[PDB]
């Protein structure tokens, strides 16, 4: 699994719970909209 | 292009705006 | 190009999301 | 050692704390991704 589409709208906290749950070794970073990676 | 990191991009009230994907 | 410098580029919560590279 | 992949995911302090310990001189520069360098 390599997207999310579900979490869209959910906050922060959700998402990273969700993630964890499919991907135990995610390094989850967070990041305003709009920043250039 | 990194395998383990999953980025969250987010909005004014910290809620997800985007898909979140691997990479 | 300064060989001592290392730069952290962090997200939104201070934590690190880039390799960190010599630079 | 110019690089430490083991770091993404982590604090300032335990990035900071690792870099010192393998390049002791190392001159620790903190910024926002998406910073224009």
């Amino acid at each position: 699994k390599t997207e999310w589409p579900e979490l869209v709208g959910k906050s922060v906290e959700e998402a990273k719970k969700v993630i964890l749950q499919d991907k135990p070794e995610a390094q989850i970073i967070v990041l305003p909209v709009g920043t250039i990676v | 292009y990194r395998i383990d990191r999953v980025r969250l991009f987010v909005d004014k009230l910290d809620n997800i705006a985007q898909v979140p994907r691997v990479g």
